[PDB]
RNA sequence: UUUUU
RNA sequence: UUUUU
RNA sequence: UUUUU
RNA sequence: UUUUU
RNA sequence: UUUUU
């Protein structure tokens, strides 16, 4: 049985049988390609970096985000290790242009981040600082221990359990507030009353009903 | 890698 | 799959495969090298100490901070033990020039602090006063019992657990306040009204509407 | 009209030393990372962080 | 790894290896020797008692 | 969906 | 909108 | 991130 | 900004 | 750090 409207199936059977999109391409936990292009172009514009040196900065930013997370509240600068020297890049263009969130933007880097963590662990103990904060006691799960990791159908069940437990531990019982303090400050009404030299006082025009005795 | 100026003309 | 924008991968695969920064060099729980240099230069300037005697003062300060912590509220003086004599150094230059925090600055001393604690424990029972306040009952964990210790991928799992428990016990349920008392003190409006010898009183110009009977 | 340049200048000055504008000292703002917004002619935009706003 | 500033370690390794102060001498939960001497001298002065009694 | 610094 | 010294 | 004296 | 004796 | 009479 197919869904039918006015005596006609509302689905195209042939196209549907041929429709095989990638699961990560149609999920709403990852920024759309248009949003990613907008963010990338905005960061290029803000950094004043050409299209040839930009991927190196992207590599550095991906490694930094593996280490330190992708929270909306991150600020200051991030750092690239140019040999033995430290280069500082402002974080404002990275965060203010990431829509809907920076985590959704960095989700595009999740497979590369996992591969990079595995590669680094091939040569030395390399657990991302996110996994050190989460107190993950398994070193073989280091490849999933970052906060912008995207769970897919190929993620191992144990890795999925570990990632969900880490997310639950990190989020705790945080409750979102829709509003801050309202920007309308004035609560009183403007005083439009005149003030002349005939007034008995700055606040009273006269003392009309007053009786001396 | 190039260094980013504090107050640039892009702003 | 790599993150792509406008039909072009946004990562440099060769550089990324060759990009192996030290984890402590790209973490945001430690002050950047520029911030550390600024703090070191400011402390040199304030202490009026040459570049040759400065590392000795740094050794003394590191040992003192192992013992007494690196809170933003520490004040007064710290002490160096020159043989049997006590030399007092003001703490104001140490704390006011440490950005973003003094703990992040002293995190650069974490490996040396751990090595120093182990060396001191080789000759006598040496638990830092931080570990005595935390009531840590294991003497073999004394090398991690200071508040500016930086957890790395090489930190043992038991040591990581002990350090996280100590941090949780020390912080308790402290909640940060973004603001203090506002410095704008005046709440009233300035009295601009004249005062002449014709006024019936200092607060009333006349008694115009008043009827005697 | 000077708000973006003022914010950039405050960040630049804070890169080399503790620099909180006297407005933020009068307001008793206890966060140094928010010094870049602590002046009275700052213009809130769609790119201003929620915490800063 | 040692803390380095401008391509130079900021610690003196030899002195640090030879630096072994007593823990009670560098703690801030105990008054400094100068403060103790000041208190002792002030109490001597107030009590009008010689250094032997 | 977000909220994981 | 203003009123933030 | 901070808040560990 | 001032007004802190 | 203080606050232990």
């Amino acid at each position: 049985r197919m869904p039918k409207s006015k005596g006609a199936t509302v689905l195209n059977l042939e196209h549907l049988l041929e429709y095989a999109p990638q699961q990560i391409d149609i999920s709403n936990t990852r920024a759309t390609q248009s949003q990613f292009d907008t963010w990338y172009e905005a960061v290029q514009l803000a950094y004043d970096i050409g299209e040839t040196e930009m991927p190196t900065v992207m590599n550095g930013l991906m490694v930094w985000c593996i280490e330190n997370g992708t929270s909306p509240n991150i600020n200051g600068v991030w750092v690239m290790m140019c040999g033995d020297e430290q280069v500082e890049y402002p974080l404002k263009p990275i965060v203010e242009n990431a829509k809907p969130t920076l985590r959704q933007i960095m989700a595009h880097f999740s497979d590369v981040a996992e591969a990079y963590i595995e590669m680094r662990n091939k040569k030395e103990p390399y657990m991302p600082r996110y996994g050190l904060v989460r107190n993950l006691r398994d070193g073989s799960l280091a490849r999933y221990a970052f906060d912008f990791y995207e769970v897919t159908s190929r993620t191992p069940v144990r890795a999925r359990e570990a990632h969900i437990q880490m997310k639950a531990a990190a989020l705790k019982s945080a409750q979102s507030r829709l509003f801050g303090l309202d920007g309308g400050i004035s609560t009183q009404e403007e005083n439009t009353e005149r003030h002349t030299t005939e007034d008995v006082s700055p606040s009273m025009h006269t003392l009309l009903g007053v009786k001396n005795m | 890698v190039p260094r980013i100026k504090a107050i640039t003309s892009k702003m």
